């Protein structure tokens, strides 16, 4: 997860990481990822399992 | 064994209900516990709220939650909560609850001064009251 | 906690862990406490 975005020891790699066919993500992916998992259909399916 | 004077019970309706009534009795009284607890677990366990809680409280809302294999089978029963009417030879069904369906989280009885004068809780209420 | 090897591991490391491991266990007992205290048995909190 890409920091604010700005020139990081991690951020500078994440280009090179991805050219093997991986994804990295922004910090507002990484939060509609998570928010993701607030939606009804996944907070019914955590008090299954 | 002599028998009393010829004797009438009398049961009060609607309007005398007050907070609090009948928990004196509910402390000092097996008999009395007994009535109130059956009715109390039997609400708890089908409908997700407590007759004694609101005699006691007499809260202004409560709001009933429909979370996890408990609250599903208490929602049910709200939804389950039907009008049972004969038209044509045919049955037919009504919601009450109209509000509470399969995608329902939560649903909130209210009222403006407390909800032991809405007449759904204190009928109950002032029955066990009496029946105690 | 960046350039701390297992030899290294010490008073920072031991906080940081009770900050990300055993104090999330602790929150998470309080609120399941809090709930059951309250016979709160029908809304069950999300732990993401």
């Amino acid at each position: 997860t890409r920091g604010t975005g700005l020139m990081s020891a991690n951020n500078i790699i994440a280009e090179g990481i991805e050219k093997m066919g991986v994804r990295t993500f922004s910090q507002k992916e990484m939060a509609f990822n998570l928010l993701g998992l607030l939606t009804p259909e996944v907070v019914e399916l955590c008090q299954k399992s | 064994e002599i028998e009393q004077p010829v004797t009438t019970f009398v049961f009060t309706g609607q309007g005398s209900q007050e907070q609090g009534m009948g928990m004196d009795l509910y402390k000092t009284s097996k008999a009395a516990q007994d009535v109130w607890n059956r009715a109390d677990n039997h609400f708890k366990d089908t409908y997700g709220f407590s007759i004694l809680d609101i005699v006691i409280n007499n809260p202004v809302n409560l709001t009933i939650h429909f979370g996890g294999e408990k609250g599903k089978r208490i929602r049910e029963n709200y939804s389950a909560m039907i009008f049972e009417t004969i038209v044509d030879g045919k049955l037919k069904t009504e919601k009450i609850f109209k509000e509470i369906n399969e995608h329902s989280t939560s649903y909130t009885f209210r009222s403006e001064k407390g909800l032991l004068s809405a007449t759904q809780f204190t009928q109950p209420a002032l029955t066990l009251m009496e029946k105690a | 906690e960046q350039g701390i090897e297992l030899e290294h591991i010490d008073s920072k490391s031991e906080f940081a862990h009770r900050i990300m491991l055993t104090n999330i266990l602790r929150m998470m007992g309080c609120v399941k406490k809090q709930k059951s205290a309250r016979g709160i048995e029908t809304r069950p909190a999300q732990v993401i």
